[PDB]
This record gives C-alpha cells, structure tokens and sequence, in this order.
C-alpha cells in the first residue's frame, strides 16, 4: 500500500 | 665630450638604461629593444660565477639544515638541484605540444593519418617525457 | 645559522673587513675565520661562560671579539668548527661540517 | 661550380661508402642526385594542387562542369605526376562501399544492443539470467 | 693578489668580449637541448619490425639526453663553460676535465688555463700528449696522492 | 687542536688579515668612486663623513648592478629545482 | 618543423575530405614524402583502420545498450508496487516509511 | 521476485 | 536460461 | 649647463620623472617606459 | 602602545632628536632610551 514519488502542491506536511 | 663619452661607456658596462637612451637626438622603440637585449645576454655573464658561489651552496645548506629540523621530507638522496633563471622551460615545452597538438584537431575524423603516431613524434620532437602522456589501452 | 624551530632566523653577512679565508691554487677553501664583536649582554650563554669562567668582570655594554674558526680536517676532507674567545675555545662549539 | 666541384662529388663517395658498410640499403643502379638548394619544390607543386583544388570546392555539386577533368588538367598544368592521384573506379567503388560498411556496424551495433538489452530485461527471471551469466547476482 | 689591472683606455675590448662569449654561450649551450642521440635508420629498422619499437627507440633517446642536460645543468658546467669560452676569446686556449662522477654528488668539471697546462700535437694534428699542474694544499689533497 | 687549528683562531685571522689587504684597499677604492659608505675603512666611525663623489654613473652604476643581479638571481619566481635522474627514479618506481 | 609544416599541408585538406575524384591518402603521403619525413606508420594500415572502424561502432552499441538496458530495467523495476518494494530490499533500501 | 534498478527519491534509509 | 546484456545497476560481485 | 648636469642625477638618485623628461629636446614614449622600469628597479634597492 | 580594546591607538613616532639607542659592532640593541617631554596634566595617572 505505498507509491514511491514525493508529492507536494496540495497535501498537508503532517 | 671626453666626460659624456666615458659615462657612455661606463653606462653600458653597469648595465644603464641610459646607454639606450643614448647621448642624444632621436631614438626608435625596436632599436631600443634589441639594444637591450645586448644589454641583458652581457648581465648573464657576470652572475654566471654566482650561480655556483653564491646560489648552489646556499641550496646546498638550505636542504640539510630544514631535513635536519625536518621542516623538508627526508630527500632520497638521488634529487640534485640545478639553480635556473628550470619549472619554466618544462612548462613551455608543454604548452608547445598543446599547441602543436590543437593543430591535429582539425584532422580528428582523418581516416588516412595515423593521429596517435603523429602526436607521439610531436611530443619527441619538443623533448618531454612521453611515459603516460598517450592513454593506453586499458585506460582507452 | 642552524634553524630553531620556526623561529625568525635571517642569514649573517660578514662584510671582508669581518673574515679571512685561505684559498689554495687549486681553489679549495682550506680555512676561513670570521671575527665578531658582540656586547657582553648580548653574548650568547655558552660564550658567556667562558668570558665569566676565565676571570675578570665585563661591562654589559663592553665588546666582546669572538672568533669562529672553520678549517679543512686532515681526516675525511671534512670541515672542522669551533669559537674562540680571548684565546681559549668556548666548551659547546665544536663541530664539523 | 661548387656544387659540381663539392657537394656532388660528396654525395657520389658517401653513396658508395654507406653502401660498402651496409648503412643505407643497396641502390637499385638507376638512381642518380641532384644537388638542389628538389624535394621543396615537390611540395611547392602539390601545395599549388590544394589551393587550386580547393578553388573548386564551392562547385562541388555543379551539375554541368566535369570535375574530374578539370582536377587533371590543373594537375597537369602544375606539372606534377598524376599516377594514383586520380581515384580508380574499383577504389571509388571500395570507398563507396565502406561508407555504408560503416553506418551498417553503427546501425547494427546500436539494433543489436537495444534489442539484447530489451530481452535481458524482458521478465525479472531472465534478468537474474544476465546477472548469473556475467557473475552478477540478484540476492546481494 | 697585489696587482691591480688598469682599466684600458678603450672600451670596445671588455664590452668586445662579454658579448662575444655571452654570444657563444647563449647559441653553444642553450636552455633547449643542443645534442641530440640520433639512431641510424636503416640498421634501426633491420633489428626491430615495427615502427612502434622505432618510435620507442626515439623515446630512450630522447630521455638519455633529457638525462645529460639535467646532469650538464646540476654540475654547474655552464658556469665552468662561460669561463672557458672567456678563455678562448683571449688566450683561444683550455683545457677541460671531466671528473669520474661519484654516484649523485656535486661533480663540476675542473677548468684549467693556459697557464696550468701543456700540450703536444703532431702537425696532422693527434693529440700526443699532455700535462696539468695542480697546486693543491696537504690537507686539500685527496687520499692516495697524500 | 691540530693542523690549521694549532696557532688558534684569532692567530690564524691576525695571519691572513695581511693577504687580504690589499683586497680591502681595492674595495675601498671601489667604494671611493661609486659609494663610500659601502665599504667604510677600519678608521671610519660615526662621525666620518662621506663625500659624494663628483661623478655619478658609480652610485647609479652600483645601484642598477646590483638590483639587476637580485632580479636575475633571485626572483619571485623560483629560481631553483630539485631534479631526480630520470633513469634512476624510473629504476626504483613502476 | 617538418612535422609541423605537414600538419598544416594535411590541415589545407580538409576542404576536400569528401571529395570523391583525389586519392586523399596519396595526396597525404606524398606530401609527407616531400617534406622528407619518415613515413612509417604515420599512415593507418588496413587492419588500424578495421580496428577504429569497430570501436566505433563498439562506442555506439555500448552506449545506446547501456541506455536501452536501464530504461528496460528501470520499467521492470516499476512495473508493480510489488517489483517496486523489490527494488528497494534489493538495494537495501526500504518501502515501509 | 527481485527488481533491479535502486529506488532513490522516498525509501527509508534501511 | 541465459540474457545477454550486463547487469550492473544494483547487482553484488558474487 | 652644470646646474642642470646636477640637478638631472639628482633627479635619477630621487627618482624624479624630470629624467625622463629631460632638461630638453623631444622625447619618444617607448623609451620613458624602459627608463622607467629603471627607476622601479633602483627603487628595489631603497626599501630593501 | 598596547591596544586598548578597539579604541584608537596611534602609535607614536620618535625623531632622532627624542631617543638614543646602542647597538654593538655585531648590530644588537643593547640597550635604547626615549624621552617624553609631558606636560603634568597630560600625564598618565601612574607617571603623574
């Protein structure tokens, strides 16, 4: 259940 | 006149700029130049004792005393030193092969001219030391 | 002079007035002595003591002739070295070169 | 006259006594010396060939004028010999042929590799297959 | 020592001679190597087969003489040289001895003047004999002459 | 100390200072014609005035001599090399 | 100086490398001749000019294999979220983040 | 069950 | 059981 | 004639830039550069 | 003079006329008096 990319314009830092 | 002809002469041994310039009337850049070079091929001849009195021993005792405060790594005992006006003439035989070699660079797709060889005699001809100069061919 | 370290250690000039060397035909240097007149104070502490040891009081100020004597060795072709002072060597300057 | 009177008269003895000594290899019989302030103007002559061949570079593609004709006749109003000069049509032939010699081992080079690798990596089980082969191993 | 040399009246003499053996110097002994080893092609190329052994021929060569102008250089021969050309502008006359070298050490070659040596020469012009003094103190002479 | 040493030193300098004499009169006289503070005599203290001499081409001469010695000699390049013997070293490393 | 001056008589042709008439390498040779330097090997033997013609073609096949070969694996390495967490304990690297 | 090329841009360290 | 082009990216010496 | 012989090597041992501008006459620019480095290089002699 | 911090420390220049020093033949400085002449308010505190 993981996809390697790093996503960053929308999602929260957490 | 006997007063300026003197000076002139005695200008010219101490090595003047003023025997150049001369006694008067009108003077050329390019005379002026080679003149000049007369000037500083007779200075090579009266430092020339003190390349071995004054330079050689002054190496000499400088190299054992900083082994000795080992300031210098220990030498191997087969290094002699040589005091040149050297570092410049190795570095002057090596900007000859560069330029000598660009002139190969227009032939770079040459299938007839055996290049590898052409650069081999061109370095042979300067005079440097080829050992590791040509890749070999596992470096290739 | 020997280097102590990295300590600032310029080269002495000795003037012809300062020194004499002896100079066969053949060229080599069989002897040089070199003279120097150095103040009492600033006497190095080896010097001193035998300027103090041989007897009688010096002044600070008062000029000391000290006289370095290197000459070719009849053993081994080598440079013999030694200070003289008033006549007797000075005890530590020996040496060869 | 001294070239009459010295140089040749030089040349004529030292041919024959490097000949007696072996160190230069014996002469066909047919050949004689000039001696000329010859080879210089050899190269005088072909350097006249360049420029003047390179003059018709610019009309490389014309479709009128014989290029070929006209390289002889400016070789021969040059005066130099013209044996070989002229590529024969077996030589223009093998030129031809290399050139697509050539390309057919890039092109072919390039095919096979592209496929060779593609099939290496066709399955994960075929790949520990190249790993095996070149002693590579999946498990590290 | 106490002979003082009067300057000459003229001055082309001294300035005459610097020149002229700063001249010899610079175009007999230059920065660039003045010798070369050279191999005789034709024998050359009878004892080795491929142009690359030829090639490589040239390179032991040409790092003999490399080794020749570094020793010529670290012996301060060209001090000894320009002195002997000043000797042959004047007197046209020297003698120069090349010490055996011993191992890496300071081995400059011992100039002799006219004055310290003699020689005798047939007319065809052989070398038939010669003979130098050297003056050299007691303690200064080497072991076995002492 | 034997040999050269058995006079002493200062015996020895006294000796030899009559062979460099005339050494020392020609350098003064050098001295008189270019620079006569240069090489000053035995006798000169700090109350000797130096005259300058009535020609100049000798201050200027010595002054020109010896600073073109010193850019010959010993420039901001550097005017020495350690060389090893390329046959010997190419003997020792591979 | 020989050397030298050829290198600017074969530099004159360039112009006409792809001239299809001339016999190039004669023109070559004979100019080196003139100059009067030795010509052995300074011309490319049949089997030299074999060897380059391969190593070319080798440079080609080598550098377009070794391209096709890691996009090939690379796709393979991502082709599933399975192969994709192979990937990573193969180099030791790890998907649990 | 092993795939070839290194995951760079988000595996943990390991 | 054999591919022909080298594996080098990730794959141990062996 | 003998002021001006003093006072131009009295300008040279100065470094004064009337010895290369002469008493008098016409002066060419190249050979004030070379005479100038002359005053540079006796300039090494001063502060040594 | 020994800095004080970073304020402003001039360092002081001593004519011929102001000092004395000795120095033997080898070129030692044995020894080297300076005089001030410093009016009492100018004084230091210590001198004063």
């Amino acid at each position: 259940c993981f996809s390697p990319k790093i996503k960053t314009p929308k999602m929260d830092t957490n | 006149a006997v007063s300026d002809a003197i000076e002139a002469r005695l200008s010219f041994a101490f090595m003047l700029n003023s025997a150049v310039q001369r006694t008067g009337e009108r003077v050329t850049a390019e005379e002026i130049r080679y003149v000049a070079s007369e000037l500083e091929d007779t200075l090579g001849g009266v430092y020339s004792i003190l390349s071995q009195e004054l330079q050689l021993p002054l190496v000499r005792v400088l190299l054992k005393q900083l082994q000795a405060t080992q300031q210098i790594p220990e030498l191997p005992k087969e290094a002699v030193e040589p005091t040149i006006s050297g570092r410049g003439q190795d570095l002057d035989k090596l900007e000859r092969c560069v330029t000598a070699w660009a002139a190969l660079a227009p032939m770079r797709d040459d299938p007839d001219i055996n290049l590898a060889m052409i650069k081999l005699r061109i370095a042979n001809a300067i005079g440097i030391d080829t050992s590791g100069i040509l890749l070999t061919e596992e470096q290739k | 002079p020997e280097p102590e370290g990295s300590n600032y250690n310029p080269m002495k000039l000795y003037r012809l007035s300062s020194y004499v060397v002896q100079r066969d035909a053949f060229g080599n240097v069989l002897q040089m002595v070199t003279r120097d007149q150095i103040a009492f104070g600033a006497l190095p502490e080896d010097i001193r003591k035998a300027v103090e040891g041989q007897g009688g009081e010096k002044k600070a100020d008062e000029t000391i002739d000290v006289y370095t004597h290197i000459y070719l060795d009849e053993d081994s072709g080598e440079y013999l070295r030694y200070e003289e002072v008033e006549g007797m060597e000075v005890q530590g300057s020996d040496g060869t070169y | 006259i001294l070239s009459q009177e010295l140089q040749l008269p030089l040349v004529r003895v030292l041919l024959k006594q490097l000949q007696a000594t072996q160190q230069i290899p014996e002469l066909p019989k047919e050949a004689v010396e000039p001696t000329i302030s010859g080879r210089g103007q050899d190269l005088d002559k072909l350097e006249r060939c360049v420029t003047a061949w390179a003059a018709l570079a610019p009309m490389r593609d014309d479709p009128d004028i014989n290029l070929a004709m006209i390289k002889l006749r400016i070789a021969n109003a040059i005066g130099i010999d013209t044996s070989g000069i002229l590529l024969t049509e077996e030589q223009k032939q093998q030129k031809m042929a290399q050139q697509s010699m050539q390309m057919g081992m890039d092109n072919g080079a390039a095919a096979l590799a592209q496929g060779m690798a593609a099939q290496a990596t066709a399955s994960p089980e075929a790949m520990a297959a190249a790993a095996d082969s070149v002693g590579l191993q999946p498990g590290i | 020592a106490s002979t003082d040399y009067q300057t000459p009246w003229q001055a082309v003499g001294a300035r005459g001679l610097n020149n002229l053996a700063s001249k010899l110097m610079l175009a007999l002994f230059p920065m660039q190597t003045w010798m070369r080893l050279t191999i005789s092609e034709y024998e050359a190329k009878q004892l080795l087969s491929d142009p690359d052994g030829l090639a490589k021929v040239d390179e032991g060569l040409s790092m003999v003489e490399r080794i020749i102008m570094n020793y010529i250089e670290s012996n301060s021969y060209r001090v000894t040289l320009f002195e002997a050309l000043k000797q042959l502008v004047v007197a046209g006359n020297v003698l120069l001895y090349l010490p055996e070298p011993e191992g890496s050490n300071y081995n400059p070659m011992k100039l002799y003047r006219l004055s310290s040596y003699v020689v005798q020469r047939d007319a065809f012009g052989n070398v038939l004999q010669m003979v130098t003094r050297d003056q050299i103190a007691f303690g200064a002479l080497p072991e076995d002459i002492r | 100390r034997t040999g050269l040493a058995e006079d002493g030193a200062k015996s020895v300098y006294e000796r030899l200072k009559n062979d460099r004499a005339p050494y020392e009169t020609r350098a003064q006289n050098c001295a008189q014609y270019t620079i006569p503070s240069l090489f000053p005599k035995d006798s000169d203290n700090a109350s000797t005035d130096y005259q300058t001499p009535w020609q100049a081409v000798g201050a200027r001469g010595l002054n020109n001599l010896a600073s073109k010695l010193m850019l010959a000699l010993f420039p901001m390049q550097t005017w020495m090399r350690l060389t090893i013997s390329e046959y010997e070293a190419k003997q020792l490393l591979s």
